[PDB]
């Protein structure tokens, strides 16, 4: 099973630097070129650069946009890829993905990124890291709609799950909104009235940048 | 090499055919391998991109018949023979003949039959009120089309300040939208009035859907 996992994302002050890592497994690391790609919120993917495989001498190349500001390297003993980012500005705020690139020197070779990481969000801002507050949304028929209101967090993102991921049907999560320097969103779920409150409904709100998870059990008024 | 895609977005009904274009400033045909180094990726909301087509026309493992890549040199196309609900996504082309470059992407949206929203109103929780805030939420669920309007009324008078509106992405299963409208007051503001009303206006009817509650209940 091929695995790519990015880490190091979060809030960084303007002018500062940041190193991203991309842990891999499930393939011969040294056989593959490895690429970094980023994507500003709501914008297009942008290729940043790659590092070639062992057969090619692990040489690096970069896009014009980041030449002389972003640097790539790889630990071939731990199978870890890195991205060194320098002198960051707000424009660098984006989700950063690592992707397995080509292996033209051994085995199956085709031009494409067969595997991608889940991505890690970097936001460049002079502001303050603040974990969200989570509030229940409960009514004042055969179905009932509940949810959690998530406010006052920074930076993005937060993820919301229900019953620790066991409640997945009928879930609606609206896009975040920025107001007065803080983000908020709401997540709702519709279930049969025979399931609540007779049974447990809980939302799990994760905020990676602060390493925080909040649980909110949904209770009747 | 500069990559350019068209259209920026489009909407079609399920079952319909769609064509997207991708152009490069230089030929992507590698004379050594005799292949066009152009790939198509699919990226669904909140997900990482997924490879659909490589070498302009070859389909990646698992990708359905319905996706066909074509073209050569500088002009390329991605055709979806019959679009379905799962196809909601942005599609990116990517050249790899000289380093790599992504196009700007094409967002594929789905047209479907008009549907009225189901409307719910939520008074503030005690844990927020305890902290001195009062958020009132109007939730409009599973409607189409996307444009929709919510009017807030306090004690019968319209309220415009303190309101924030946000939509979901188009649903991957039924192609509908949902949206929340949140009126945020201070606890004191909240306790100065009784009746809280939100009215949802949508093309599915002349008359708004009205939901209300009274603070003293
Ligand atoms: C074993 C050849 C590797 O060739 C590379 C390379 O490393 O530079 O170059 C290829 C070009 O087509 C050569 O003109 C491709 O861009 C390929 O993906 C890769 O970037
Ligand atoms: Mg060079």
């Amino acid at each position: 099973e091929v695995m790519l996992v990015e880490s190091g994302g979060g809030l960084v002050q303007p002018g500062n630097s940041l190193r991203l890592s991309c842990a891999t497994s499930g393939f011969t690391f040294t056989d593959y070129y490895m690429s970094w790609v980023r994507q500003p919120p709501g914008k297009a993917l942008e290729w940043l650069g790659f590092i070639r495989n062992k057969a090619k001498g692990y040489t690096t190349e970069y896009s014009a946009s980041v030449k002389g500001r972003f640097t790539i390297s790889r630990d071939n003993s731990q199978s870890i890829l890195y991205l060194q980012m320098n002198t960051l500005r707000a424009e660098d705020s984006a989700t950063y993905y690592c992707a397995r690139d080509i292996s033209p020197s051994y085995g199956v070779y085709y031009e494409g990124f067969a595997y991608w990481g889940q991505g890690t969000l970097v936001t460049v801002s002079a502001a303050t890291t603040t974990a969200p507050s989570v509030y229940p949304l409960v009514p004042g028929g055969s179905s009932v709609t509940l949810g959690c209101l998530v406010k006052g967090y920074f930076p993005e993102p937060v993820t919301v799950k229900w019953n620790y991921g066991a409640l997945s049907s009928g879930v609606r999560t609206v896009s975040s909104v920025l107001q007065s320097g803080f983000y908020s969103l709401s997540s709702l779920v519709t279930v049969p009235s025979s399931t609540w409150p007779s049974q447990t409904v809980i939302c799990n709100v994760a905020h990676p940048a602060s390493k925080t998870e909040l649980i909110k059990r949904i209770e009747p008024r | 090499i500069v990559m350019t895609q068209s259209p920026s977005s489009l909407a079609v009904s399920a079952g319909e055919k769609v064509t997207m274009s991708c152009k490069s400033s230089q030929s992507l045909l590698n004379s050594r391998t005799r292949k066009n180094y152009l790939a198509w990726y699919q990226q669904k909301p909140g997900q990482s991109p997924k490879l659909l087509i490589y070498w302009a026309s070859t389909r990646e493992s698992g990708v359905p018949d319905r996706f066909t890549g074509s073209g050569s040199g500088t002009d390329f196309t991605l055709t979806i023979s019959s679009v379905q609900a799962e196809d909601l996504a942005v599609y990116y082309c990517k050249q790899s003949n000289n380093l790599r470059t992504f196009g700007g992407g094409t967002k594929l949206e789905i047209k479907r039959a008009d549907a009225a929203p189901t409307v719910s109103i939520f008074p503030p929780s005690s844990e927020q009120l305890t902290s001195g805030g009062a958020s009132v939420v109007c939730f409009l669920n599973n409607f189409y089309p996307k444009d929709i309007n919510v009017k807030w009324k306090i004690d019968g008078s319209e309220r415009q300040n303190g309101v924030l509106n946000s939509w979901t992405d188009q649903d991957s299963k039924d192609s509908t939208y949902s949206m929340s409208s949140t009126l945020t007051l201070t606890k004191d503001e909240y306790e100065r009035h009784n009746s809280y009303t939100c009215e949802a206006t949508h093309k599915t009817s002349t008359s708004p859907i009205v939901k209300s509650f009274n603070r003293n209940e």
